[PDB]
């Protein structure tokens, strides 16, 4: 059992196993497997913050700080973007630029 | 109040957006996005309504610019969408795309007709020709990224946020985006400490779990535009059933024993051994008769004459073999699209 980590696995279950074994496999143990429900009524089915940032390399646990954070803000204003900028340089604006608003 | 506020940070995040657009409602709150509505005019047109799609800013730039160059690149035709502009500053990136209004599919299912399921089936596989034949796998095709205007009688694939590329994709920058011990648990129901302390298996991110294909589901390293398709069959499954969402799990595992109970538990396990993975599954479960299962699940009285053609389709769509699966090419010259 848990003691030491073998034994069988209590069942209904799913076990999927790569066939490499080279990972370990992934179960699903429910107390009842999925049932199709035809008396519920339609459209029911019938079976019825924290990140990270691919650019700091860096997990985070509020979005908001870590935006404001020295090394985000270093790579925002960084040369990185350049791919991005190449797309747009080969679309055209046709959108109406209005002066900024003054009293 | 706290759309407006969201509206008044976009603003500010990219300031040459207040020059250009009318900022008019919050459209779409995903976890890597947000998408609003806004009016601009147009120098040598009428004005227009226009979707603004603010990404993420810890994303990171290769990913933002192959999401762009999937529009650029493949849409504006086909159905599938395309964009006008791209707006940044520093790490606040907005595409501008032209808005579409749609229908919620939950409208759809509510006052759908036989015609129009074979419309927007017909005009979703145009959308996925397309973009298979730039070698793009959308990796998350479900209705909220399939919009439908039905007055229009148009349509719009959006959102390539998780597309990944085949091997020889057209889209450039989608190519840039101890040891484990055998045992001898193997397709048996035990677990021991060797098979317990290996690593875990990693694949590329997914879409809703409802819509994977099982070889996504299982973590197959090869998935290819195969996987599109499967998630148009689920869709195919929901407008035949009226059942939506149809396959209600958050977790991999759990949708894939929901598909079980739909496609059987043994032909799935003799599909998965084609891709490399050794399911089992206690309490086998029999394959259902698809006519049968939509027709239960949709009501009786009708809908009683879809043709063998719709559910022959939709076996195709929902093949658990990844290789012999329908592709899109294939599924717009199907019998169920005579004439179309
Ligand atoms: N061009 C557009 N026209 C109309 N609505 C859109 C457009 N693009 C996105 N939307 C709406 O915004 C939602 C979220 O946009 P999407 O690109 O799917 O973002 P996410 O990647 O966060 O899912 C869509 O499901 C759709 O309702
Ligand atoms: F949520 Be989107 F459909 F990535
Ligand atoms: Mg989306
Ligand atoms: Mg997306
Ligand atoms: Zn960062
Ligand atoms: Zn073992």
């Amino acid at each position: 059992g848990p003691g030491t980590r073998t034994g069988r696995l209590k069942k209904p279950f799913v076990k999927v196993e790569d066939m490499s074994q080279l990972y370990r496999p992934f179960y699903l143990q429910l107390t009842n497997m999925p049932f199709i429900n035809y008396s519920i009524q339609k459209p029911c089915s019938p079976f019825d913050k924290k990140g990270y940032c691919e650019c700091c390399l860096q997990k985070y646990e509020d979005l908001e700080t870590h935006l404001l954070s020295e090394q985000h803000r270093n790579f925002a204003q960084s040369n990185q973007y350049q791919v991005v900028d190449d797309i747009v340089s080969k679309l055209v604006f046709d959108f109406v630029e209005y002066e900024k608003d003054t009293p | 109040a706290g759309v407006k506020k969201d509206i008044e940070k976009l603003y500010e995040a990219v300031p040459q957006l207040s020059n250009v657009f009318k900022i008019e409602d919050k459209i779409g709150e995903g976890t890597f996005s947000s998408v609003y509505l806004a009016t601009a005019q147009l120098q040598v047109g009428p004005e227009e309504k226009i979707a603004l799609k603010h990404l993420i800013p810890t994303s990171h730039p290769i990913r933002i610019a192959a999401e762009l160059q999937c529009l650029t690149v493949a849409g504006g035709q086909d159905n599938v969408m395309g964009v006008k502009y791209c707006f940044r500053k520093n790490d606040h990136v907005v595409i501008a795309m032209p808005y579409l209004e749609h229908e919620s599919f939950l409208d759809i299912l509510n006052s759908l007709s036989f015609q129009e399921v074979r419309e927007y089936m017909l005009n979703l596989f145009k959308a996925l020709k397309r973009i298979h034949q730039f070698g793009i796998v959308h990796r998350d095709v479900k209705p909220s990224n399939f919009l439908y205007n039905r007055r229009l009688k148009k349509y719009a694939l959006v959102d390539f946020g998780l597309a990944q590329g085949t091997h020889d994709t057209k889209i450039e920058l989608l190519k840039f985006v101890p040891a484990s011990l055998t045992c001898d648990c193997y397709a048996t129901d035990k677990v021991c400490s060797i098979c317990l302390s290996r690593r875990q298996q990693v694949a590329p991110r997914a879409g809703t779990p409802g819509f994977r294909a099982p070889e996504v589901l299982t973590k197959c390293p090869n998935q290819t535009t195969a996987i599109d398709m499967w998630s148009a069959g689920v869709i195919f499954l929901s407008l035949l059933s009226g059942r939506y969402p149809f396959y209600k799990a958050s977790d991999d595992l759990t949708a894939l024993a929901q598909i079980m109970t739909i496609r059987g538990s043994r032909e799935t396990i003799q599909a998965a051994k084609t891709f490399g993975k050794s399911i089992l599954c206690s309490k086998e479960v029999p394959a259902q008769d698809l006519r049968k299962l939509c027709e239960r699940l949709r009501g009786a009285g009708g809908w009683n004459e879809v043709p063998d053609e719709a559910y022959d389709l939709l076996d195709k769509l929902l093949d658990l073999n990844p290789a012999s699966r329908i592709t899109a090419e294939e599924a717009l010259l199907h019998p169920f699209f005579k004439d179309m």
